[PDB]
RNA sequence: GCGCAAGACGGACCAGAGCGAAAGCAUUUGCCAAGAAUGUUUUCAUUAAUCAAGAACGAAAGUCGGAGGUUCGAAGACGAUCAGAUACCGUCGUAGUUCCGACCAUAAACGAUGCCGACCGGCGAUGCGGCGGCGUUAUUCCCAUGACCCGCCGGGCAGCUUCCGGGAAACCAAAGUCUUUGGGUUCCGGGGGGAGUAUGGUUGCAAAGCUGAAACUUAAAGGAAUUUGGCGAAGGGCACCACC
RNA sequence: GCAAGACUGCUAGCCGAGUAGUGUUGGGUCGCGAAAGGCCUUGUGGUACUGCCUGAUAGGGUGCUUGCGAGUGCCCCGGGAGGUCUCGUAGACCGUGCACC
């Protein structure tokens, strides 16, 4: 069906908001590769930007055939 | 796609593709300088040495032929030289 | 080959394996390796040692095939030749 | 693709665009002509002589450090054989194929490759006859192997 | 017209393959065209394994299996309902059906 | 046979589909109270609900299809 | 159950894998010989995939002279089945099926698609060779090696998708780049029979292969594809005038 | 000669000592690895586990609990309390035919 009172029962849930902005965290998990990607473009190493420790010795693409 | 700047390519595609289909004809091989740690002199050898090679004076064997490049003796220093 | 009374004395004559185990060993997407040597012991016993070999897929392997080259099989077979020559 | 094979193949040398004696090379033309003469006194075919001089002396190629190529200077010195090395290797292969062939009569593909290789040496011999290399009265048959090897 | 992309077999760069005799039939069907059955089964059926288990001298004795390969001609395969027919677009499916039982 | 085996009684958990040539016998998942963990699939004839219990003579055989 | 003897074949490992011009090729080991592809700042310098004459190889079956003849098995014998079998079925069963040489050159020898060269999409795997790059293993340290992983290159057997484009459509990375027609080069077909027939030539011990008509008759013979229709085809649904 | 950074092996006081002995594919300058006898600060804190074999609390191979799957648990020793561990469901075949139209 279609709604004209825009479904108040979750419209008021949309009016409900967390106090935190859900993206302005105290720290953000950033890989070094995207860090040096953003480093050459406009902004260097910021306080909110941290270096991910390398846990990449094991690879991807689990076997299918 | 259709539109590529064939006149002035980025260097990664002519170090990417095969040598015969580059924009200009350029080989992927080079000349190499190798010396023995027990000896003193520096000889000049190809990247694909193609045979057994011995330095003058008969000190040691430098490298062995292999179907790809040459497999060098361990401990020997090397410098990528260009003209 | 030796009885005197109410007893039978035995001797080793040959070793085999069950058909179910060797049928469980043979599977697709792997290489089967066979190697036999006619060997002699210090006494006058002439033996014949049949062995089988089956390749192992790696735990991080993505390939389903998991085969080997022919000269690798020949080298493994020659290793089996010298092992069963040495130990008997 | 190939001439007696149905497989396309792309594997050949590609000389660089640069036409210059390299600066790090400290060798002139007369001395390198002297070790070409010495390796000719050793008595080998010009192809392996060229690859070993390139390999063990570090020169790019001979044709840019002297005015001409090595077959020209061997025929100038006169030590070069009259019979070319291509027909030499091919008729050595033909002698080896027939020497394998007469002991094993039931060998069909060896006979097939044999017919292919006298076809090859005939097609090369016509070109060397029309290029005024071989004499026009030169002939080939299967029974001539002691005179030319 | 042409029914399938291949010809009911797996001959691409050979031109000749070794034929193998059928099991139910005796046809000289080739290896790539015939349907092959590799069945996994125990020595006995499922409604007697317990009756074997109390009749055993050993304790917790594992029941062995039988590992055989069946070579089926296509007429014997369709007669024994091993393989069925599909539609036009339904034949464009290489994957086997899921084994649930 | 010829073994004096005791009578084990069982309690129902879930009703499933019914098999048979004419479709009369019902496959039922059922389980014992003296050993709760082990459960068995049995063939039962007649109308069966959920919540009742069943009397059983043999705990040895396994249920199967119409034949 | 224990041995001996003979002959045949190399299963499972064995794949839309590899090799070979094609037929075709599977137990290990040794000997000989050839070749693709990969790499090359090596050599020769136009030496060319194109081919009537001509030449080699060539599935099975068929013929000729030798020892072997396990198994299977054309003709033949017997018994059932059937209204009627010298057919389907079962038991014996000659020649062949096996080897050496001497033949013939016929297959649905089919990718039912000649050879070379160039151009025009992507994707994920496979095989070879080369190349670069975290990590693990032949136990713990260091290097090359084999194994595994992530990427690239060339050749090959192949797969998925499409308004690139084409076709009558099945379908096509070729069967496209074709009226907006022309890259080079062999063989081959003008409705259907008659008929690959008669004659002649040709080769073959034979069996027979190649070349190859005419008279007369016919307005159809055919290719792709849609809808009830019919299966001694499969799958599913319903029915106390079907069942439990 | 000067400059301070970054990383790591080993030990938990140190010599003996990485001597012996062990093995690997090919090596190396080498992995595993104590002791006898000793001299002296007279011998670092927190932190979880642990099925079996091989070869390290790694790696590899391979199990038990209820048929299956998910939890939970499975080193040694000493005491106490319990005794039917929890949760959900296919775990289906397994005697069966077939002349002649």
């Amino acid at each position: 069906i279609s709604i004209k009172l825009q479904e108040e029962e979750r419209e008021r849930r949309d009016n409900y908001v967390p106090e935190v902005s859900a993206l302005d965290q105290e720290i953000i998990e950033v890989d070094p590769d995207t860090k040096e990607m953003l480093k050459l473009l406009d902004f260097g190493s910021l306080s909110n930007l941290q270096v991910t420790q390398p846990t990449v010795g094991m690879n991807f693409k689990t076997p299918r055939g | 796609p259709l539109a590529k700047d064939l006149l002035h390519p980025s260097p990664e595609e002519e170090k990417r593709k095969h040598k015969k289909k580059r924009l200009v004809q350029s080989p992927n091989s080079y000349f190499m300088d190798v010396k023995c740690p027990g000896c003193y002199k520096i000889t000049t050898v190809f990247s694909h040495a193609q045979t057994v090679v011995l330095c003058v004076g008969c000190s040691t064997v430098l490298c062995q032929p292999t179907g790809g490049k040459a497999r060098l003796t361990e401990g020997c220093s090397f410098r990528r030289k260009q003209h | 080959e030796d009885v005197q009374g109410k007893n039978c004395l035995t001797n080793f004559h040959g070793m085999d394996l069950t058909r179910d185990k060797m049928c469980s060993m043979v599977k697709k997407w792997q290489t089967m390796i066979e190697a036999h040597v006619d060997v002699k012991t210090t006494d006058g016993y002439l033996l014949r040692l049949f062995c089988v070999g089956f390749t192992k897929k790696r735990n991080n392997q993505i390939r389903k095939t998991s085969y080997a080259q022919h000269q690798q099989v020949r080298q493994i077979r020659k290793k089996m030749m010298e092992i069963m020559t040495r130990e008997v | 693709g190939r001439m007696h094979a149905p497989g396309k193949g792309l594997s050949q040398s590609a000389l660089p665009y640069r036409r210059s004696v390299p600066t790090w090379l400290k060798l002139t033309s007369d001395d390198v002509k002297e070790q070409i003469y010495k390796l000719a006194k050793k008595g080998l075919t010009p192809s392996q002589i060229g690859v070993i001089l390139r390999d063990s002396h570090g020169v790019a190629q001979v044709r840019f450090v002297t005015g001409n190529k090595i077959l020209r200077i061997l025929k100038s010195k006169g030590l070069a054989p009259d019979l070319p090395e291509d027909l030499y290797h091919l008729i050595k292969k033909a002698v080896a194929v027939r020497k394998h062939l007469e002991r094993n009569r039931k060998d069909k593909d060896a006979k097939f490759r044999l017919i292919l290789i006298e076809s090859r040496i005939h097609r090369l011999a016509r070109y060397y006859k029309t290029k005024r290399v071989l004499p026009p009265n030169w002939k080939y048959e299967s029974s001539t192997a002691s005179a030319l090897v | 017209t042409k029914k399938r992309r291949n010809n009911g077999r797996a001959k691409k760069g050979r031109g000749h393959v070794q034929p193998i005799r059928c099991t139910n039939c005796a046809r000289c069907v080739p290896k790539d065209k015939a349907i092959k059955k590799f069945v996994i089964r125990n020595i006995v059926e499922a409604a007697a394994v317990r009756d074997i288990s109390e009749a055993s001298v050993f304790d917790a004795y594992v029941l062995p299996k039988l590992y055989v390969k069946l070579h089926y001609c296509v007429s014997c395969a369709i007669h024994s309902k091993v393989v069925r027919n599909r539609s036009r677009e339904a034949r464009k499916d290489r994957t086997p059906p899921p084994r649930f039982r | 046979t010829s073994r004096v085996q005791p009578i084990k009684l069982a309690r129902v958990t879930k009703v499933l589909g019914r098999t048979g040539s004419q479709g009369q016998c019902t496959q039922v998942r059922v389980e014992f109270m003296d050993d709760t963990s082990r459960s068995i699939i049995r063939n039962v004839k007649g109308p069966v609900r959920e919540g009742d219990v069943l009397t059983l003579l043999e705990s040895e055989r396994e249920a199967r299809r119409l034949r």
